[PDB]
């Protein structure tokens, strides 16, 4: 991942990564967590 | 480079090995640092000429004729 300035890529950092073999469940945890989240501002919201 | 000398004509270190004279910065560029180094050898008598003494002998007369 890099920046971008001088109209030139500036490189940042760089990782090793690897594909999950379950990406499904990564993406239930990630987006129920989500729902929370905006569950939570919409309460709030309400409230004011 | 240019951006930053401009302004200054970041932090810079010089040494002079036995014959050469050797011009560091610290910078930085995107955020990022940026490092350079300056490796000048002593210039040349033609360029010594050239630049500094026959110009400056010209300053001399120069300003003489001023006077």
């Amino acid at each position: 991942f890099e920046k971008n300035l001088k109209d030139v890529s500036f490189r940042l950092g760089s990782f090793n990564l690897e594909k999950v073999e379950n990406p499904a469940e990564v993406i239930r945890e990630l987006i129920c967590y989500c729902l929370d989240t905006i569950a939570e501002n919409q309460a709030k919201n309400e409230h004011l | 480079l240019d951006n930053l000398l401009r302004p200054l004509l970041a932090t810079f270190s010089c040494d002079c090995v036995a014959d050469a004279l050797i011009l560091r910065v610290r910078s930085e560029l995107s955020g990022l640092p940026f490092y350079w180094n300056f490796h000048c050898m002593l210039a040349s008598p033609s360029l010594v000429s050239q630049h500094l003494i026959r110009p400056l002998m010209g300053m001399s007369l120069a300003l003489q004729c001023q006077v």
